[PDB]
C-alpha cells in the first residue's frame, strides 16, 4: 500500500508520502525497512524533481521536504544545463522563495534548522552554475535584504559559509580548475562588501545567534582572505576581547584566532608584528580572567567533562601550539613579553597532564618543536628552564610501553623519546635527579606500582646514549643497585615478575655499558639463561627478547676470548644449549638458535666459523640424521602427528639460524638440502595420498596441516638463504636445478586448493637474484605457474588470495629480470599474459592493482626497447589499443580511484609513442583508413569514438577538447592528470564547458 | 534511552563487519555492499543502567548510496569509518565528516581507523590528525581482531550519558533451563552433528 | 564526630579461556559467536553445573546453558583443539534455543582437560 | 666496575630458585 506514491500517472498523495517517511524515520522493523526501499525508489526515479515543488509548499513534513531538496541536488548538480530555461528560473525562484517565507516565520526559523540549512545548501547548488555570470546582483541584495531582518542576516551568513566552503575547501574534487577559479575569483571580486556587513554586524550586532553564525562564516574567510582584512581593521580587537569573554562566541573565535595565526603575513613589519603579540595578548589575559587561571588543574577538569570543557581545552592546545610554534620568538627577547610567554606555556603545561591520549600527541608536537629549537638555537634555552623541568616530569610519568601489538602505543613512544632525548641534552643533571628520586619513591612505597615502575623504567631506557660514558656508569650502576633491593624487597612471583623485566630492559637499552664490563655483562646473560627455566607467564619470553636485543648490539665480545677466559663466550654457550633452552617452547628455541647465529657471524675466520656453525646445529641436525633415515624407512612415519612436528621444527630452527648469517649459512644448507628436498617430495606425496582418500576437506585436516608446514618452511629456508647469498654460481649450479625439479611439477599437478602459494613466493626470489643466469630455468617456471594459476584467479576476485599477489609479484620480477621468457611463449599464451596484466588492473585490490599496472607499464618499456622488429610491430597491433581502452575504463568507472596516479602515467606513456612517433607500423587496418593516416590521426579517431560511446551524454566537443588537451599534454604528467581530473568531473553532469580543458594553456 | 548512531565511510571500510561483530559476535569475511542502510538496534549493559543504540549503518559505495544525508536527520552521535590499509578512505574522512555536520552540528563523533590487524598498514598513525580541529574523538580498530572494538560505544555512552565514569558491566546470567530429550527429533540433531563435525573451523591458525 | 552479575550463588570448577561457535546450518557455516572466559559454574542451592561465557570487554554472555549427562563432545575434522556438541537449550539470546555449538582453545591440552573437566560436571548433574 | 653490584646481580639468577 505504501508503494503508491512510486506511481506518477497519478497526482502525489502528500499524506501519503509523509506516512512512508515517518514510518522509515520514526518507524522500526519490517516497515521501516519497506518505507526505506520505497524512498530510495522514489528519490530515484528520474522524473520526482518536478513534484518537488508540490512536496515543499503542501507538505507538514520536514523530513519529507528535506528528502525534496535532496531529490533538486541531484538535479542541480548533474542536469541542470540539460533544462529547458523556463525551469532553471522557475526552480530558482521557488527556493529563493522558500528560504525567504522560512526565515520570515519566526516559529519556523527556530524549529526548522535543518530544513533550512538544507535549503541554503541548495540554493548555494544554484549559484554555482548560474553566478555570477547569470546572476550579477545575488550579493548585493544579500546585503541589502540582510538589513531589514535579523533572520534573514543570520541566514545569509549561513549561505555565505557554505559558498565559500563549496568554492575555496571542497572545490578541487567537484568542479573542474577552470570552474574552481572563476568562482574563487567571482568571490574575490565581491568579498570587500562581505567583509563590510560582517564587520558592521561583529561590532553593533547583539543577537548571540547572528554573532555565532557571522563568527563561523569567517572562520572559513580565513582560509583564503588576504590579511589586511584582518590587520588593517579592529577585528583582532574584538575576536581577541569581546567574543572571548561571552562562552557561546568563545569556541568559535577561539578557532579563527588559530587560522589567524596561519594567515599570510610580512615578516618584516615591526607594526605588523605588534598586532600579532596584541591579540595574544588579549586571548590570554581573557583566558586568565574569564576560564581560569594558569594554575588551575585542567586534567581534572577535563575528566569531570562538564558542558563543553574538553572541546575547549582541546581547542586552546590548538590555538596556542600554533600560535606559539609560528610566533613565540615575538615574545623572547621583549622583557616585558616574558610573563606572556611563560603563562601561555604554563598552560600547555598544565594542558599536557590531560589523560586524553589524541590531545596528549598534539601537545607533545609542540613539545618536539620546542625542545628541537633550544637544542640548536643560541641563547634561548635559559629563558624555558623552568619550563623544561615541568616537561621532563611530565613525559617520565606518562611514559608508554616501547615495542621492547600496539602500533599507536610504538610510534608514541619514539615521539616521548625524542623530547626526553633533547630534554636531558638541555640539562642532563635535572633529569637524572628527576629519575633517581622517582626511582626512591619506588623502594619506599609512596609511589610503588606496576604501572610506575614500568613507566619510570622506560622513561630510563629512552634517554640511552645521552649521558656521558662516566655519568651513564654511574647512573646505570645507581639504577640497577636500587631496582636489585626492590626486587628482594617484594613477595610473590608476580611483583618479582615486574621488577626483573625493568631491570632487564634497562641493561638492555645501555649496551655501551654493557660492552665496558664483561663481567657484567657475562653475568647479565647468566641471569636469563636462569630466568628460561621459569616458567611464570612472560619470563621466558622477557628472557629470550632480551638475550638477542643484547646479542645484536654486544656481537663482539661473545665472539672474542676475553681477558681471563679460556674460550670465546659463544662457546660456552653452545655447549649448554640442550640444558639452558630445555624448558623453553619452540618458538623461543629457534630466537636462541638465532641470536647464536648473529654471535657466529662476527666470526670472519671461515675455518673458525664453520665450526662454530656446526656446533651450534648439532642437536638439530642429529635429529635431522636420525628422522631422514627412518621416515625413508616407514614413509608411513610422517602421519605420526608427533614426527611431524619435530620436522617442522628442526627446519624453523635451520631458518631461523639462516636468517641471522645470510651467506655465512651455505655450508650447513649444503648438509641437508639434497635430503630435505626428498622430504619435500615424501611429503608431497602424501598430501597428495590424502587429498585422494578423504576429499579436499584432508586440507583442513591437522595432519595434512602439519605436512604443509614442512613444505612451507623448506621454501622458506631457501628463500631466505637465495635472497642474502654473495655466491651465486653455487645457487645456480648446485641449488637451483633440484629446487626446481622438485617444487614446479608437484605445484602444477596437484588440485587447485593443495597449491602452495609459497612456491610462488620462492620462484619470485630465485628469478629476482640469479633470474639473468637461468633463462630455461625460468621459461620452466612460466610453464609449471602461469596458466593453472591464473585459472585459479580469473573467475572472481576473493578466490585464492596469497596465489593472486604472489602470482602478480612473480610475474612482475619475471617481466623485469628475464623478459626473454614472454617472448617464447606461444601466441596464445601471451594473449593470455596481456589478459592477466588487464585483469589485474581491475582489482580493488591494492596488491594486485599496483604491480598489474607496473608491469603494464614495464611491458611497454621492454617492447619499446626491441625497436622496430616484427614482434613489437605486432604487440602494438594487437595490444595497444586493448591497454589504452582498459586503462582508460578503471580511469573512468570510479571504482579505482586508489590507482590513479598509475593509471595515467600509463596512459600518458601510451599516448606519448604515438606523438613521438614510437610506432613504426600504423595501428589501423589497411581498410579503416585512407592510405598514409598518421596514427595520431588515427589514436584521436578511436578515442574520439570510444569516449562518444562509453560516455554518450557528452558533446563533440568536449570529447574533441579533452583529447586536443591531452595528447598534448603527454610530456607533462601533473596538467595531464589535472585534465584527467577535469574529464572525470565533466563525466559526472551534462553540459560541461569544453573549454575548460584549455586551463593549462 | 535509545540514541540514534549514523555510521559513515568509504565503501569497504568496515562499518557492517563492525556492526555484525557487536550485534552477533561473528565475522564476516564476505564484502555485501550495504545498499541504502542498514538499521540494527544495539544495547549495551553500564553500570547507569542499559543503553541502546540504533545504528543507521549507511553505504559508503556511491552507486548504492540511497537517500544520503537524509540518513543523518535527527541523529545523536556518529563514527566515521576509513581504512588503514587504504589512503583513499581517509582523503574521504573530509567529505563524510562535511555532510554529516551539515545536518548534525552538535553531536559526538568518532572517527575510527579500520583494520589494524593488517601487517602493511598505508595510513600511517603520526598522518592522522584530522580530527584534532573537528574535536572528534579517534581509535585505531580492527573488527578482525577485536582491538579497540569496544571504545567506540563506550566513548559514545559517556558522552551521551553525560557520565565519564560510566563502564560496561556484566549482564545477569539467569539460571538455564534443564533439558529433556525428544526422542522424536534424536535423528534430527544427529544429522545436523555430521554436517556441523565435517565442516572445517574458520581460522584455524589464530591464537584461538 | 559524625563521618562523611547474578551468579554470585555460584561456584567456579573450572574457568579457561576459548572461542565460541554456532553452525548456521541453512549456511553451511561456522559463525564466531564470542571469546573471553569460559566457566563451570556449580549453583551451591542445587548442585547443578552451568557452563558461562562471557564476551571480552562488553562482558555479553555468548553461552548459558546446563552442562547435560545427554551431551556429547566430538572432534571437529580441521581442529585437533576443539570440541563439537549439540545444544538443546540456550539462553545467551533471550528465550531457550537448540544449537549446535563448537568452542576452540589454545591448545590440545586445554581442549582435553576441558573434557575432562567436562565430563566430571556432567556426573555431577547426572545426580 | 663498582664490586658491590656484581653481588647483588650474582643473586639475581636465584631470584626464582
Ligand atoms: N582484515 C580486516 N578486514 C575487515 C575488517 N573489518 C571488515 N573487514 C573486511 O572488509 C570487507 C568489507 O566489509 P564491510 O563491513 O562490508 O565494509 P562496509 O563499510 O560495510 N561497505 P559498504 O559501505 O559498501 O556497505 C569485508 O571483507 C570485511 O571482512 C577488519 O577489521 N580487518
Ligand atoms: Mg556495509
Amino acid at each position: 500500500s505504501m508503494e503508491g506514491i512510486l506511481d506518477f500517472s497519478n497526482d502525489l498523495d502528500i499524506a501519503l508520502l509523509d506516512q512512508v517517511v515517518s514510518t522509515f524515520y520514526q518507524g522500526s522493523g519490517v516497515q521501516q525497512k519497506q518505507a526505506q526501499e520505497i524512498l530510495t525508489k522514489f528519490q530515484d526515479n528520474p522524473d520526482a524533481w518536478q513534484k518537488a515543488d508540490q512536496i515543499l509548499q503542501f507538505s507538514t513534513n520536514p523530513q519529507s521536504k528535506f528528502i525534496a531538496l535532496s531529490i533538486l541536488d541531484k538535479l542541480i548538480t548533474r542536469k541542470w544545463k540539460l533544462l529547458p530555461n523556463d525551469h532553471r528560473i522557475g526552480i530558482r525562484n521557488f527556493v529563493v522563495g522558500m528560504i525567504i517565507s522560512m526565515c520570515q516565520d519566526d516559529e519556523v526559523f527556530k524549529t526548522q534548522k535543518n530544513l533550512i540549512n538544507k535549503s541554503d545548501l541548495t540554493l548555494v547548488q544554484i549559484l554555482k552554475q548560474e553566478w555570477p555570470q547569470n546572476w550579477p546582483e545575488f550579493i548585493p541584495e544579500l546585503i541589502g535584504s540582510s538589513s531589514s531582518s535579523v533572520n534573514v542576516c543570520e541566514n545569509n551568513m549561513i549561505v555565505l559559509k557554505l559558498l565559500s566552503e563549496e568554492v575555496f575547501d571542497f572545490s578541487a574534487e567537484q568542479m573542474t580548475q577552470a570552474k574552481a577559479l572563476h568562482l574563487k575569483n567571482s568571490m574575490s571580486k565581491e568579498f570587500e562588501q562581505i567583509f563590510k556587513l560582517c564587520f558592521q554586524v561583529l561590532e553593533q550586532g547583539s543577537s548571540s545567534s547572528l554573532i555565532v553564525a557571522t563568527l563561523e562564516s569567517l572562520l572559513r574567510y580565513l582560509h583564503w582572505i588576504p590579511y589586511r582584512y584582518i590587520y588593517e581593521t579592529n577585528i583582532l580587537e574584538l575576536l581577541s576581547t569581546k567574543f572571548m569573554t561571552s562562552p557561546d562566541t568563545r569556541a568559535i573565535t577561539l578557532k579563527c584566532l588559530t587560522e589567524v595565526s596561519n594567515l599570510k603575513i610580512p615578516q618584516d613589519n615591526d607594526l605588523i608584528k605588534r598586532q600579532t603579540v596584541l591579540f595574544f595578548q588579549n586571548t590570554l589575559q581573557q583566558i586568565a580572567t574569564s576560564v581560569m587561571p594558569v594554575t588551575a588543574d585542567l586534567k581534572a577538569t577535563y575528566a569531570n567533562a562538564n558542558g563543553n570543557d574538553q572541546s575547549f581545552l582541546q581547542d586552546l592546545a590548538m590555538f596556542l601550539t600554533t600560535y606559539l610554534a609560528r610566533n613565540r620568538a615575538l615574545l623572547e627577547s621583549d622583557e616585558s613579553l616574558r610573563e606572556l610567554l611563560l603563562n601561555a606555556h604554563q598552560y600547555l603545561i598544565q594542558l599536557s597532564k590531560i589523560e586524553e591520549r589524541e590531545l596528549f600527541k598534539t601537545t607533545l608536537d609542540y613539545w618536539h618543536n620546542l625542545v628541537a629549537d633550544l637544542f640548536y638555537e643560541p641563547l634561548k634555552k635559559h629563558i624555558y628552564e623552568e619550563i623544561c623541568s615541568q616537561l621532563r616530569l611530565v613525559i617520565i610519568e606518562n611514559m608508554v610501553r616501547p615495542e621492547e601489538k600496539e602500533s599507536d602505543t610504538i610510534q608514541l613512544y619514539k615521539s616521548e623519546r625524542e623530547v626526553l632525548v633533547y630534554l636531558t641534552h638541555l640539562n642532563v643533571i635535572d633529569t637524572e635527579e628527576i629519575m633517581i628520586s622517582k626511582l626512591a619513591r619506588q623502594i619506599d612505597g609512596s609511589e610503588w606500582s606496576w604501572h610506575n615502575i614500568n613507566t619510570l623504567s622506560w622513561a630510563i631506557g629512552s634517554i640511552s646514549g645521552t649521558m656521558s660514558e662516566d655519568t651513564e656508569k654511574r647512573f646505570v650502576v645507581t639504577v640497577i643497585k636500587d631496582l636489585l633491593g626492590l626486587c628482594e624487597q617484594k613477595r610473590g612471583k608476580d611483583n618479582k615478575a615486574v621488577v626483573a623485566s625493568d631491570i632487564m630492559y634497562v641493561v638492555g637499552q645501555y649496551p655501551r655499558f654493557l660492552k665496558a664490563h664483561w663481567n657484567f655483562l657475562r653475568t647479565v646473560i647468566l641471569a636469563l639463561f636462569e630466568f628460561m627455566h621459569e616458567t611464570h607467564e612472560g619470563v621466558q619470553d622477557m628472557a629470550c627478547d632480551t638475550f638477542i636485543k643484547i646479542v645484536q648490539k654486544c656481537k663482539y665480545h661473545f665472539v672474542i676470548q676475553q681477558p681471563r677466559e679460556s674460550e670465546p663466550f659463544i662457546q660456552t654457550i653452545i655447549r649448554d644449549i640442550q640444558k639452558t633452552t630445555a624448558d623453553l617452547q619452540p618458538q623461543q628455541v629457534h630466537t636462541f638458535y638465532k641470536a647464536c647465529g648473529i654471535i657466529i657471524s662476527e666470526e670472519r675466520s671461515v675455518a673458525e666459523r664453520n665450526r662454530l656453525l656446526s656446533d651450534l646445529m648439532q642437536l638439530p641436525n642429529m635429529a635431522w640424521d636420525t628422522i631422514v633415515e627412518q621416515s625413508t624407512a616407514n614413509p608411513t612415519l610422517l602421519l605420526d602427528s608427533e614426527t611431524v612436528k619435530i620436522i617442522a621444527n628442526i627446519i624453523k630452527t635451520n631458518v631461523a639460524v639462516c636468517t641471522s648469517m645470510g651467506a655465512d649459512f651455505y655450508p650447513q644448507l649444503g648438509h641437508i638440502y639434497y635430503n630435505m628436498l626428498q622430504l619435500y617430495r615424501a611429503v608431497s606425496s602424501m598430501i597428495s595420498a590424502q587429498v585422494a582418500a578423504e576429499g579436499l576437506i584432508a586440507t583442513k585436516t591437522p595432519k595434512v596441516r602439519g605436512l604443509r608446514t614442512i613444505k612451507k618452511e623448506i621454501l622458506k629456508l631457501v628463500e631466505t638463504y637465495i635472497s642474502k647469498a654473495r655466491n651465486l654460481d653455487d645457487v645456480v649450479k648446485v641449488l637451483v636445478e633440484p629446487l626446481l625439479n622438485a617444487v614446479l611439477e608437484d605445484y602444477m599437478n596437484n588440485v587447485p586448493d593443495a597449491r602452495d602459494a609459497e612456491v610462488l613466493n620462492c620462484m619470485t626470489t630465485v628469478v629476482e637474484k640469479v633470474g639473468h643466469m637461468i633463462p630455461q630455468g625460468v621459461i620452466l617456471i612460466l610453464q609449471s605457474v602461469f596458466e593453472c594459476t591464473l585459472d585459479m584467479i580469473n573467475k572472481d576476485f576473493t578466490e585464492y588470495p596469497e596465489h593472486r599477489v604472489e602470482f602478480y609479484k612473480l610475474l612482475k620480477v619475471i617481466n623485469e629480470k628475464s623478459f626473454a621468457a614472454f617472448l617464447e611463449l606461444p601466441p596464445a599464451a601471451f594473449k593470455l599474459f596481456v589478459d592477466a596484466i588487464c585483469w589485474a588492473f581491475k582489482h580493488n585490490n591494492r596488491d594486485v592493482e599496483v604491480n598489474g599496472l607496473q608491469i603494464a607499464l614495464d611491458l611497454v618499456k621492454n617492447i619499446e626497447r626491441m625497436g622496430n622488429v616484427p614482434f613489437a610491430n605486432e604487440f602494438h597491433k594487437n595490444y595497444f589499443f586493448i591497454f589504452v581502452s582498459e586503462t582508460f575504463f578503471v580511469l573512468t568507472d570510479s571504482d579505482h580511484k586508489s590507482g590513479f596516479s598509475k593509471q595515467a602515467l600509463l596512459l600518458m606513456k601510451l599516448i606519448s609513442l604515438v606523438y613521438d612517433n614510437k610506432i613504426s607500423v600504423p595501428l589501423y587496418q589497411e581498410a579503416e583508413v585512407p592510405q598514409g593516416t598518421s596514427n595520431q590521426v588515427y589514436l584521436s579517431q578511436y578515442l574520439a569514438n570510444m569516449l562518444s560511446n562509453a560516455f554518450p551524454h557528452l558533446t563533440s566537443e568536449q570529447i574533441a577538447s579533452f583529447l586536443s588537451a591531452l595528447t598534448k599534454q603527454c610530456k607533462d604528467l601533473v596538467v595531464f592528470k589535472g585534465t584527467l581530473r577535469d574529464f572525470l568531473v565533466q563525466i559526472k553532469e551534462v553540459g560541461g564547458d569544453p573549454t575548460d580543458y584549455l586551463f593549462a594553456e | 534511552v535509545q540514541f540514534k548512531l549514523v555510521l559513515v565511510g568509504d565503501g569497504g571500510t568496515g562499518k557492517t563487519t563492525f556492526v555484525k561483530r557487536h550485534l552477533t559476535g561473528e565475522f564476516e569475511k564476505k564484502y555485501v555492499a550495504t545498499l541504502g542502510v542498514e538499521v540494527h538496534p544495539l544495547v549495551f549493559h553500564t553500570n547507569r543502567g542499559p543503553i541502546k543504540f540504533n545504528v543507521w549503518d549507511t553505504a559508503g559505495q556511491e552507486k548504492f548510496g540511497g537517500l544520503r544525508d537524509g540518513y543523518y536527520i535527527q541523529a545523536q552521535c556518529a563514527i566515521i569509518m576509513f581504512d588503514v590499509t587504504s589512503r583513499v578512505t581517509y582523503k574521504n574522512v573530509p567529505n563524510w565528516h562535511r555532510d554529516l555536520v551539515r545536518v548534525c552540528e552538535n553531536i559526538p563523533i568518532v572517527l575510527c581507523g579500520n583494520k589494524v590487524d593488517i601487517k602493511d598498514r598505508k595510513v600511517k598513525a603520526k598522518s592522522i590528525v584530522f580530527h584534532r580541529k573537528k574535536n572528534l574523538q579517534y581509535y585505531d580498530i580492527s573488527a578482525k581482531s577485536n582491538y579497540n572494538f569496544e571504545k567506540p560505544f563506550l566513548w559514545l555512552a559517556r558522552k551521551l550519558i553525560g557520565d565519564p565514569n560510566l563502564e560496561f558491566v556484566a549482564m545477569p546470567a539467569l539460571a538455564p533451563p534443564e533439558v529433556v530429550m525428544d526422542p522424536a527429533l534424536a535423528a534430527q540433531y544427529e544429522h545436523d552433528l555430521e554436517v556441523a563435525q565435517t565442516t572445517a573451523l574458520p581460522d584455524e591458525d589464530d591464537d584461538l | 564526630f559524625e563521618p562523611v552479575t547474578m551468579e554470585e550463588d555460584e561456584e567456579v570448577l573450572y574457568k579457561v579461556r576459548a572461542k565460541l561457535f554456532r553452525f548456521d546450518a541453512d549456511a553451511k557455516e561456522w559463525k564466531e559467536r564470542g571469546t573471553g572466559d569460559c566457566k563451570f559454574l556449580k549453583n551451591k542451592k542445587t548442585n547443578k553445573v552451568r557452563i558461562l561465557m562471557r564476551r571480552d570487554k562488553t562482558l555479553k554472555i555468548c553461552a548459558n546453558h546446563i552442562i547435560a549427562p545427554e551431551y556429547t563432545l566430538k572432534p571437529n575434522v580441521g581442529s585437533d583443539r576443539s570440541w563439537v556438541y549439540a545444544c538443546t537449550a540456550d539462553i545467551a539470546e533471550g528465550e531457550a534455543e537448540a544449537f549446535t555449538f563448537a568452542i576452540r582453545f589454545g591448545s590440545k591440552e586445554n581442549a582435553d582437560k576441558f573434557k575432562e573437566e567436562f565430563e566430571k560436571a556432567q556426573e555431577i548433574n547426572k545426580k | 666496575v663498582p664490586k658491590e653490584l656484581m653481588q647483588q646481580i650474582e643473586n639475581f639468577e636465584k631470584i626464582f630458585t
